[PDB]
RNA sequence: GGUUGCUCGACUGUGAGUGGACCUACCCACUGUGGAAACACCACAGGAACUUCCAACCUUCGGGUGGCGAGGUAGGGCAGAAGAGUGACC
């Protein structure tokens, strides 16, 4: 039951830049399904982009990319691409790779989507995250968590303890400093008793900026 | 020369068990080449009704696809939890394919009052010039709250920016945390640093607040 | 000279409602289904209906069997036939 779709190559593209996004399938062969991209721009919609239809190789695109971007499978490979030139702002999304089901089982249903990969098109620098501890006070539960500053591009990744801990955490949603660059915040509550005898650590990923951190969050000093 | 699919409501709070109903009006026939898609917040979109009416392989027989014409509606006979999510309707009847805007569902429980806390800014990031203030919200509803920072006594305004998780598919509660933002000069202004917060679950706005340099 | 056959035969026809169903091969289409299949390709089933016909087959002569893509090309088939011959008869 390997049916996997594994999206790659996205990233941050200067605006006219160009993107060669690859979709790698498992457990199925795309020689005998129709192979669609759709784009999702943060907090919007979805919106169907091209596809490439089986047997025939026949490609059709969404009229907003039309020329822009060319759909196209290699069979050999059990891979599917999409190449992109003159990216614009608005070309900004998660690109989706996803399969047309087989007719006798799921109509033109779609029924496996890749995680998605993430186009981030602008031109301003990258950079990683400047991550400040956030320590419980004085007040049987209190909270202790991480603070995640000015970086970019999207996304960060924070876990606590290497994923030891994971209940009782919130990690909000960047917010969009004015400095233009991304802030966030994870947080966990605790029980007032480990404090004093449980290490507690965030740690952060930024893969954009290649930036790893590790954030020992301890108590009020004094 | 497109389908639309123009879909309706644009959003959706319903109670636990409710009926829902979504519906998605193609500006051309589409024969029943549509189908329609969940999609939990930073999920992929899993597949729920094809051909309009069929019922993919997996999905809880709560769901249901219907056509009427053009007209087609999803429906929940009874929502659980788990069903926060965006809804969208697809047409593949014809090139190019196009969904409709979606409709963001959302759980419908009883009213809980935020945990709060506030954090005075690390000690790190004062170095480096910076002073952020943090006061966090925790697991809550109706995630209609208003947060108020004063600095000694005084309400501030937009130097803060707020964010808040999606509704708990569990709890179905909210998290809230509202950052006040200042440069290391403009904090060594003041001592009190007060947050706050007006809550339905609230019958007296709480403030949790700190003065600078209490150990 | 007729008159008629008999045989050969250039050439032409295969006529659509008050009236067109001849066969075959290729090409070219059109519709539906199915092939891991929205298009392309392949297979298969179809070309409204009521008629009309029998170029075809069987007949106990009562009838019955079978058969439609008004496409193109090419052979044929059946009809005419200009002409020839070639008889008989007057």
């Amino acid at each position: 039951s390997e049916v996997q779709l594994v999206e790659s190559g996205g990233g941050l593209v200067q605006p006219g830049g160009s993107l060669r996004l690859s979709c790698a399938a498992s457990g199925f062969y795309i020689s005998y399904s129709s192979i669609h991209w759709v784009r999702q721009a943060p907090g919007k919609g979805l919106e169907w982009v091209a596809s490439i239809s089986p047997y025939s190789g026949s490609t059709y695109y969404a009229d907003s990319v039309k020329g822009r971007f060319t759909i196209s499978a290699d069979t050999s490979k059990n891979t599917a691409y999409l190449q992109m030139n003159s990216l614009r702002a608005e070309d900004t999304a998660v690109y989706y790779c996803a399969r047309q089901g087989y007719r006798r089982r799921s109509g033109r249903g779609f029924d496996y989507w890749g995680q998605g990969t993430l186009v981030t098109v602008s031109s301003a620098s990258t950079k990683g995250p400047s991550v400040f501890p956030l320590a419980p006070s004085s007040k049987g539960t209190a909270a202790l968590g991480c603070l995640v500053k000015d970086y970019f591009p999207e996304p960060v990744t924070v876990s606590w303890n290497s994923g030891a801990l994971t209940s009782g955490v919130h990690t909000f949603p960047a917010v969009l400093q004015s400095s233009g660059l991304y802030s966030l915040s994870s947080v966990v509550t605790v029980p007032s008793s480990s404090l004093g005898t449980q290490t507690y650590i965030c740690n952060v990923n930024h893969k954009p900026s290649n930036t790893k951190v590790d954030k020992k969050v301890e108590p009020k000093s004094c | 020369s497109d389908i639309q699919m123009t879909q309706s409501p644009s959003s959706l709070s319903a109670s636990v068990g409710d009926r829902v109903t979504i519906t998605c009006r193609a500006s051309q026939s589409v024969s029943s080449a549509v189908a329609w898609y969940q999609q939990k917040p930073g999920k992929a979109p899993k597949l729920l009704i094809y051909s309009a009416s069929s019922l993919y392989s997996g999905v809880p027989s709560r769901f249901s696809g219907s056509r009427s014409g053009t007209d087609f509606t999803l429906t929940i006979s009874s929502l659980q939890p788990e069903d926060f999510a965006t809804y969208y309707c697809q047409q593949s009847y014809s090139f190019p394919s196009t969904f409709g805007q979606g409709t963001k569902v959302e759980i419908k429980r009883t009213v809980a009052a935020p945990s709060v806390f506030i954090f005075p800014p690390s000690d790190e990031q004062l170095k480096s010039g910076t002073a952020s203030v943090v006061c966090l919200l925790n697991n809550f509803y109706p995630r209609e709250a208003k947060v108020q920072w004063k600095v000694d006594n005084a309400l501030q305004s937009g130097n803060s920016q707020e964010s808040v998780t999606e509704q708990d598919s569990k709890d179905s509660t909210y998290s809230l945390s509202s950052t006040l933002t200042l440069s290391k000069a403009d904090y060594e202004k003041h001592k009190v640093y007060a947050c706050e917060v007006t809550h339905q679950g609230l019958s007296s706005p709480v403030t949790k607040s700190f003065n600078r340099g209490e150990c």
